[PDB]
RNA sequence: UUAACCAUUGUAGGCCUAAAAGCAGCCACCAAUAAAGAAAGCGUUCAAGCUCAACAUAAAAUCAAAAUUCCAUAAUUUA
């Protein structure tokens, strides 16, 4: 069963986010943090990364990690930590050309999130769209 | 009080017969 | 034959009979099917005393009425009648009664 | 009032009576086609004829994710996982190169679209999945079948 | 069932109830239901064969049957 | 038509009775409409109507016949009344593994609407401008064509 | 089956029988 | 595919939901409906198929559903009736007489008439006369039927030809406004089906 | 319009929300793919999760005729 989370590598117990829901299905809480503690090791702590755990009946960890979310990225480009009420009109940061072409150069290396599609723009749709989630106007220069 | 057939009938002859009547009015 | 009428619609099952005895709790309502179940020659009696006029007369005619279930018929009751009358109602065939040669008659509508 | 019923009635509406109901009405002509789709057109039509030979297999209960990966695989065999939905697949003979492949193209299939006759390529993609089935390869546009693809092939 | 065989002609005429009764047994949702079948496709009038551990057999020809017959058939088989 | 033979099973298509050519109306879209049968079958027409009925009594399927759904009904309607009537021995309904018939006496009955089953008994007829009435026939076929000066009294 | 023809049913031919004078 | 409809060129007023009705201020109703007979705003409205007495109650079940459910960024709602004025005695309670054909309500904005229809029905229940919700394309279908029955009316006899001509001195017997319903409409009821 | 089938990936997207991920509130409202609603009803310690819309494969086509005891009998077609 796949169980798709954004918790942050820093901390690898993050409590009923992770744990209980994880449990619920029935697993061993401990064990999901160290693979996910080695994960941690590997990538910059404190930084959302996207999960795509599935939970098998065998009670067994298939754990599955890709880039930092780009959404967060953003918002800390954006030197934006908490996001205005709506963010569908409010706007605290504008992100240029070059700013945003550099990550999406990054981007296109895992094999999840469909990072493999040729063109560049699909790619960056998703962080103009994930910039409309947040509170960031995607402006071609300022 | 539902119309019996014949009573619809009946009426529709007689107006038939005045229309006559205007007719011959007419000129 | 009177055991082997029938009754067009779902007259079996919708037409009740009602009577009174005349003392307390003397109301009877019977369904026909019941009365059938009862006496077969029952309904048709009783259809035919609505039927004939409401006199004095009407009581000295069912005297005269002779009502059968079945086909027996006492000896001296054939040697009194006179004639017999066509049947009101045209019976349908069933699939059985259809002769052999109408079938071929008949022709097959669509193919399957 | 009695009398005032009667006039109601007899103005009653008379509706008329057509010859011959819809359902029961002798055959009559419909409008001319009309071609909606057309964008898929012309996506079919490019790669059936870049590609000469088409390898036409049944399509498992495959998932969408794996078809990019499996796509992805025959960029080594150089071969494209170009696939589109098969509804106007069937129009595609209609307005075409060819009008003869219908047959072919029947059901839901996997098509393995490469322009070289690089049988290795194609033997190893039968070689991923046995289960699933391969109807045959037209090599050149021509119908054959899964053993003769690998007799013509040789 | 230990294991399903699917036997047709794509390039012969091809009968459709056939390969469509083919897709429903190779789906992700009824291999994982039977997981002890072993599904095996053969590909060149069909032929189907299920091979069942306690010696039944039952072969379905799909030239004049149709796939509802033979899921009809095989569904009361699989419960045993 | 298929009929399947049983394990190994064999299923052989046999051949089907054809329709008798030349129908009167050639070009009709349903087999009514090709026969200029729309208002002239009634349930007594078992003759026709044992065609498009199982072998047990049970209605086949409409894509198969291809009739309008307006014959459909009629057809369907036509049948249910020759049932009730006991006039289908040959399509009665097929008992399942050793089942009998509980040998009570059948009722005779024709133009049955309803089934008798469901009909409950009316002890109230009520007077002139209150009697109750009692269905005849069934609205299906009110258009078909009739012989009388009047229309016929559905309601008995 | 020629032109114009109907079956004999309950309701293709009327009640009534046609004579010849 | 064809291209999706759009409300673009729609516009909604600031007040979109519907204003208080006062709870205090002789044919009114026995007649056809001479005023609010078309649509004016909306393309949605209710259509009053009789002749009724709206008392307050009515104008606050009218005003409370209506205000509760509509959407003031796709809908708005005006008053297409006067505030209720005539006296009920035990006085109770004070109507809004209106006459068969006349619109009540009507609605527009960015919105469907299916997305209406339910509680528009729901509204013309609730009435104290027969109502059906109506729509610009709908009334004008009710109109094109009305049209077409009366045009293909196959009867010899017609109800204005006899009595204008007095024929059977059925005038006697009739009323001088039935002349001009002709036969449409009797006292405060509305006959739709009369063609 | 309404009958069969399926539901991948960005992203738990920003919001006081412990947490709310389509689905507590709250947003604006894009992408890839052949087909995915930044979500339609469900589920909701929160989510996992149920379907509807997706794509493929189905097939259709303007309203009727309360308390004594039931109360004519009946009846669909010969002009
Ligand atoms: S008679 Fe032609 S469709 Fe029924």
């Amino acid at each position: 069963g796949v169980i798709r989370s954004i918790v942050r590598a820093g901390q690898a117990i993050p409590g009923p986010p992770l744990g209980p829901i994880l449990g619920q299905r029935g697993v061993s809480i401990n064990q999901f943090c160290k693979e996910f503690n080695e994960k941690t090791k590997d990538i910059k702590e404190g930084i959302p990364l996207p999960t795509k755990i599935f939970i098998k009946p065998d009670r067994t960890f298939e754990l599955k990690i890709g880039q930092p979310t780009v959404s967060y990225f953003l918002k800390a480009a954006a030197g934006i930590e908490k996001g205005a009420r709506h963010t569908g009109k409010e706007v605290a940061g504008l992100v240029s050309l070059k700013h945003v072409y550099e990550i999406a150069c990054v981007k296109a290396k895992d094999d999840a999130f469909a990072m493999q599609d040729v063109p560049l723009s699909s790619v960056v749709r998703s962080i103009i769209g994930s910039a409309r989630s947040l509170g960031i106007r995607v402006v071609k220069d300022l | 009080r539902t119309v019996s057939f014949q009573a619809k009938e009946s009426m529709i002859r007689r107006l038939e017969v005045e229309a006559e009547n205007h007719y011959w009015l007419s000129m | 034959n009177t055991r082997h009428i029938a009754f067009s619609g779902n007259k079996w099952e919708q037409k009740v009979y009602s009577s009174h005895t005349g003392y307390p709790g003397g109301f009877r309502q019977v369904t026909a099917a019941q009365l059938h179940r009862k006496d077969p020659v029952a309904i048709v009696k009783l259809a035919i005393y609505g039927m004939l006029p409401k006199n004095l007369h009407r009581r000295t005619m069912m005297q005269r009425l002779h009502l059968f279930p079945d086909e027996d018929i006492p000896e001296d009751i054939l040697k009194n009648l006179v004639e017999e009358l066509p049947q009101p109602r045209r019976v349908p065939k069933r699939l059985d009664e259809y002769t052999q040669e109408e079938i071929e008659a008949f022709p097959r509508v669509w193919t399957p | 009032h009695f009398q005032r019923q009667k006039l109601m009635a007899i103005t009653e509406y008379i509706p008329p009576k057509p010859a011959i109901n819809p359902r029961c009405l002798p055959p009559p002509p419909k409008p001319p086609k009309e071609e909606s789709v057309r964008l898929l057109r012309q996506d079919i039509v490019a790669v059936f004829r870049d590609n000469r030979m088409i390898a036409v297999c049944q399509n498992v209960a495959l998932s969408a994710e794996d078809k990019l990966l499996l796509r992805h695989q025959l960029r080594k065999h150089k071969i494209f996982i170009k696939v589109f939905p098969s509804q106007v697949l069937k129009p595609f003979l209609e307005n075409s190169k060819y009008r003869n492949l219908l047959p072919l193209f029947v059901g839901h299939n996997l098509l393995l679209v490469s322009e070289e006759p690089k049988v290795k390529e194609m033997v190893r993609v039968l070689k991923s999945v046995p289960f699933l089935p391969l109807l045959g390869g037209c090599v050149d546009d021509t119908i054959l079948s899964r053993q003769g693809l690998v007799d013509y092939a040789k | 069932v230990k294991l399903v065989r699917v036997q047709f002609c794509p390039f012969e005429k091809n009968v459709e109830s056939t390969r469509t009764f083919l897709q429903t047994v190779s789906s992700e949702k009824v291999r994982a239901t039977n997981l002890n079948c072993s599904v095996i496709a053969d590909v060149r009038e069909p032929c189907v064969d299920v091979l069942f551990g306690d010696g039944y057999r039952l072969i379905m020809r799909g030239a004049h049957l149709t796939t509802q017959e033979m899921l009809s058939a095989l569904a009361s088989h699989i419960r045993d | 038509l298929r009929e399947v033979v049983k394990t190994v099973i064999e299923g052989r298509i046999t051949e089907t009775p054809k329709a008798t050519p030349d129908p009167p109306n050639p070009s009709g879209q349903c087999p009514i409409c090709r026969w200029n049968l729309k208002h002239k079958y009634t349930y007594e027409d078992v003759l026709l109507l044992s065609q498009f009925i199982r072998p047990y009594g049970g209605m086949l399927p409409r894509r198969v016949t291809g009739l309008c759904r307006e014959e459909h009904r009629k057809i369907e309607e036509c049948v249910k009344m020759a049932h009730r009537a006991g006039l289908l021995p040959n399509h009665r309904p097929q008992l399942p593994e050793g089942c009998l018939p509980k040998d009570k006496p059948k009722l005779n009955r024709y133009l049955t609407r309803w089934a008798p089953k469901s009909v409950k008994p009316i002890y109230k007829k009520g007077h002139r401008w209150n009697k109750v009435g009692m269905a005849v026939g069934s609205p299906l076929l009110k258009d078909n064509v009739c012989y009388s000066r009047r229309p016929l009294k559905m309601m008995h | 089956y020629p032109q114009g023809y109907v079956p004999k049913t309950s309701l293709s031919s009327p009640p009534w029988q046609e004579v010849v004078l | 595919l064809l291209p999706v409809p759009t409300f673009e060129n729609v516009s909604i007023p600031e007040r979109s939901k519907l204003k208080f009705v006062e709870r205090v201020p002789l044919k009114d109703i026995r007649g056809p409906s001479t005023e609010a007979t078309d649509f004016t705003e909306g393309n949605f409205a209710i259509l009053a198929l009789g002749g009724g007495y709206l008392h307050w109650g009515h104008f606050e079940m009218m005003r409370l559903t209506i205000n509760r459910f509509m959407d003031p960024k796709n809908m708005f709602a005006i008053w297409r009736v006067p505030a209720p004025f005539k006296p009920i005695t035990r006085i109770d309670h004070y109507v809004t007489p209106v006459k068969t054909g006349c619109l009540v309500v009507e609605m527009g904005g960015r919105c469907e008439f299916e997305e209406v229809k339910g509680i528009l029905n729901q509204v013309a229940h609730k009435l104290p006369f027969p109502a059906k919700a109506v729509s610009r394309k709908t009334l004008e279908r009710m109109h094109q039927n009305q049209r077409e029955r009366e045009l293909n009316n196959q009867n010899p006899w017609t109800f204005e030809h006899i009595a204008t001509a007095n024929m059977f001195g059925i005038r006697k017997f009739l009323s001088p406004y039935d002349l001009t319903q002709k036969g449409r409409y009797w006292g405060k009821f509305y006959m739709p089906k009369r063609v």
